[PDB]
């Protein structure tokens, strides 16, 4: 009904007045206005057929109005080359303001949405070539900025993976980054990212965002793919970092650490647990699974890195804290 | 029972396991004892009766001994030395690897200063000293890259990594310094004490996974929790001055703190239940999982690999 | 479902969505009026490709769909496709091999021989960069070894270099950097001893190569003089 185009009607007069009403507010829409209008819309898009009427709708709109796909990519790249500007008193660092931060975070909702809704919404609006909207934000998640911004990076991130050569390009991307710290880092004792965020940061906050959307996207990319020869040259290949680091540091957290929600104390174990089990599901076994080799990593004969399948299940047929903790998990519930 | 007492002669300073992989399922069951009070001390390594498998001569004597990788041990000796050696397993010989020979030496005056503690985050080693001086090493440099001159006109005890790039260090009066290794300045960021009292700190421990838990011991035998955010929790524990305490790696709920009295309490949060494990002064302890080891100065190795049975 | 947003599309986008159906030709139309170049479209094809090598029935099923929408087993069919696009709309700049043998390598697919040979007399270099780019050590090794000989005399043809020690000194060029980068590589730890025979042939190989040089020189100053 938000939607204007042997049944289907020449436009109905209500549509029409309604499809009016959803441009009419758009036109020299004050800055008080800017969120309920994109909480509005971003209710508007479900409904596959409707989220690709109303893609198309407000991408023309924005063909000046500050609901444009310029000005939010524009947007971006100005905070991008701000928060470069000030890396090391670099001048005060204007920490986006709460309302900024706002409406950062009503933009990416309903960026995440459309593209969930609409696949040519997602392949139309990872290819623009002025926007590219996946280096920008693969550029800012390095950078200083709260939590609940990093959050929402990483599920627009997702929302842009159910797509299976963007996950190809995105696991290039990602390990060429160093997001998550899987190459010692000239000596990177623990972790650059992911790791020291959650220890220090996340931990002293008592809620644990960055690490459910974290696990998020990794469910999100091994879906796709298990991926393959994730890095050469730069470590060894294969997917075992993600997965030693998955596995010890949230499993840790599962048992002890302060909460300030108590319900937050499962999530964080639900989602470790559903990789696991993703990752466990398509493992079959192989006869060369049970043949090693071993990889001389800086002149140290390192065994390699079995598939996960195998060090998956090697610790469950033993009673290693990983099987203890799900009987555990298990009495609990 | 649990526990079997292999007497040595030498008075057991120091007692820390080697670091084991965490994705392979093995068991602890290498570790690593100092020695102190005698002419020749040593640094010993021993496998679980506890059958001692290499030992080198130590000049001066091992105050505080860590385990930087399975194959590097750092040892401060009482000279202020800080030495590195290299375990070959495969010839059972310790060597040695590099040496600070001054690294702490008290200003001014001629002779020796003792290296009270050194923590270690490879590569990076932070010794403190009685000396104000907060001398920070690196595993390859022949080099001090940073030294803190007259951090403590009071002997320091303790130190320990905080978040990262930062020190607590604990003093002869009573006070839990924050310091910081980027800045350039040489005065703490925070100082905290208690109210009224200049009780000497000897201990100081960080809770494994959250880091602004952190346990110190005075000489009053009290264990005082304290938050570094926000002392939380004062607890009445021993009649004597605690030397040691220390979390529980695997299971952070346990706690055990060793006394000179002669008491290996153990504290278990999972009402806090205390027990008594052994029945003249326990110097260190150390805990992996279900393995413990403590070094008396009855020159005794008390090990058990039953710690939760 | 498209036929809705095809309403509202742009070269890219339209370029993309045809390009994920498998639909090569009517790409590669619409990129060559607006003059973009088609890089994507090669790369898509040589992704599809590896995608079969190593697959299951559905995946052979949907080939043979593609494969008729585009024109003795469905593989063979996208082989030869891709060798016909590949030479016929050939472009001299970045479409030829450098995009298809990037996205190989990254997938960990042993190179077919047609595209190893056609890179190497174009361009060695390059390959010989990605070769020692990724963790392919022994193949860079074999490659430098390929080279040296033909600036010698025996297989220049190959290499694409007129100048066996013959005439005057006009044509050389020998990747120092690369062959540097590879020595550390193989000396990093002195522990394999395998690692450590191949430096010491090249190595041996490459004096063999210089002293030829230098007598190269002493000849044509010589005959300058």
């Amino acid at each position: 009904e938000y939607w204007c185009p042997v049944a289907h009607q020449r436009p109905p007069q209500r549509q029409v007045l309604l499809s009016k009403f959803v441009r009419q507010m758009s036109d020299l829409l004050p800055a008080t206005l800017y969120l309920p209008y994109l909480k509005m819309l971003r209710g508007l898009a479900s409904g596959p057929q409707c989220a690709h009427y109303c893609f198309s709708l407000l991408k023309a709109n924005g063909g000046g109005s500050p609901v444009s796909w310029d000005h939010f990519f524009h947007s971006l790249m100005l905070y991008h080359e701000h928060l470069r500007r000030d890396l090391p008193r670099h001048p005060p660092l204007r920490g986006i303001t709460q309302r900024e931060l706002d409406g950062l975070i009503a933009c990416l909702q309903l960026t995440c949405t459309i593209i969930d809704w609409s696949e040519s919404a997602r392949l139309a609006l990872c290819e623009h070539a002025q926007w590219m909207p996946v280096v920008v934000i693969l550029g800012l998640l390095q950078c200083s900025i709260p939590p609940l911004l990093k959050a929402e990076l990483l599920k627009t991130l997702a929302a842009f993976g159910k797509s299976p050569e963007i996950a190809a390009s995105l696991w290039q991307s990602l390990e060429y980054t160093q997001i998550l710290q899987t190459v010692r880092a000239t000596g990177l004792r623990q972790g650059v990212g992911i790791e020291v965020e959650l220890n220090e940061i996340e931990s002293r906050c008592e809620e644990y965002p960055l690490t459910r959307a974290f696990c998020q996207l990794i469910s999100t990319l091994v879906e796709s793919s298990f991926p393959t020869n994730l890095g050469a040259g730069l470590r060894a290949p294969g997917f075992e970092p993600y997965l030693q680091f998955l596995r010890d540091t949230v499993f840790l957290r599962y048992r002890t650490r302060a909460y300030r929600r108590a319900a937050e104390k499962w999530e964080v174990a639900e989602a470790v647990l559903d990789v696991f089990y993703k990752l466990l599901k398509d493992y079959e076994p192989q006869p060369e699974d049970f043949v090693d080799q071993y990889v001389e990593l800086q002149g140290e004969e390192r065994v390699a890195f079995k598939p996960p399948g195998f060090s998956l299940m090697h610790h469950l047929l033993n009673e290693s804290p990983m099987l203890e903790l799900c009987l555990s998990l298990m009495e609990e519930g | 029972d649990k526990f079997a007492a292999k007497f040595v002669s030498h008075k057991i300073s120091r007692t820390r396991w080697r670091p084991v992989s965490a994705s392979s399922l093995q068991q602890p069951d290498v570790f690593a004892t100092g020695s102190w009070d005698n002419e020749e001390n040593k640094v010993c390594v021993w496998a679980t009766d506890p059958k001692q498998l290499c030992d080198i001569k130590h000049p001066g004597d091992v105050m505080d001994m860590q385990f930087l990788d399975k194959e590097r041990i750092v040892t401060g000796s009482s000279t202020g030395t800080v030495t590195i050696f290299r375990h070959h397993e495969n010839n059972q010989t310790l060597s040695v690897n590099q040496r600070w020979e001054q690294a702490h030496y008290h200003v001014g005056s001629n002779m020796r200063a003792p290296c009270t503690a050194i923590v270690c985050s490879s590569p990076e080693i932070v010794s403190v000293g009685e000396d104000g001086r907060i001398n920070c090493f690196r595993a390859e440099s022949r080099d001090v890259l940073r030294t803190i001159d007259d951090a403590d006109s009071s002997t320091m005890h303790g130190v320990t990594f905080l978040r990262t790039t930062e020190i607590l260090t604990v003093n002869s009066v009573g006070q839990l310094k924050l310091w910081d290794l980027r800045k350039q300045g040489n005065d703490p960021t925070q100082i905290f004490s208690v109210t009224g009292e200049r009780v000497p700190l000897h201990c100081v421990d960080r809770h494994p996974n959250q880091q602004h838990v952190v346990a110190t011991g005075g000489q009053d035998g009290m264990l005082c929790i304290w938050d570094v955010r926000h002392p939380m929790s004062l607890l009445n524990a021993h009649e004597a001055e605690m030397w040691e305490v220390h979390f529980h790696p695997s299971n952070p709920d346990h706690l055990f703190t060793c006394s000179e009295d002669g008491s290996l309490w153990h504290w278990d949060a999972s009402q806090l239940e205390i027990t008594n494990l052994l029945p003249l002064s326990v110097n260190s302890l150390d805990v992996l999982g279900q393995n413990l080891v403590c070094g008396t100065d009855a020159e005794a190795i008390y090990v058990t690999r039953r710690l939760f049975s | 479902s498209t036929a809705a947003i095809a309403g509202s599309s742009a070269a890219e986008e339209m370029v993309a969505l045809l390009v994920q159906a498998g639909l090569f030709d009517t790409a590669i139309s619409l990129c060559q009026t607006f003059k973009l170049a088609l890089t994507s479209v090669f790369e898509g094809l040589a992704c599809k490709c590896i995608r079969l090598q190593q697959g299951g029935e559905a995946a052979q099923a949907e080939a043979w769909e593609w494969l008729a929408a585009n024109q003795s087993s469905a593989t063979d069919e996208a082989w030869r496709l891709m060798i016909s696009y590949l030479d016929k709309y050939e472009a001299k700049n970045t479409l030829y091999h450098h995009c298809i043998i990037n996205k190989l390598l990254s997938h960990g697919v042993p190179l077919p021989n047609w595209l190893i040979n056609r890179y190497k007399a174009m361009d060695a270099a390059e390959l010989l960069r990605l070769y020692l780019k990724y963790d392919l050590l022994e193949e860079a090794a074999e490659l430098v070894l390929e080279y040296v000989d033909a600036l010698l005399g025996k297989g220049h043809q190959y290499f694409g270099i007129q100048a066996p020690l013959s005439a005057t000194s006009q044509l050389v060029w020998f990747p120092y950097s690369a062959i540097d980068h590879l020595r550390q590589a193989l000396g990093e730890n002195e522990s394999n001893q395998h690692n450590q025979a191949i430096l010491s042939k090249l190595q041996r190989k490459m004096d063999e190569y210089f002293q030829k040089l230098k007598k190269a020189t002493d000849d044509y100053k010589k005959l300058v003089q």
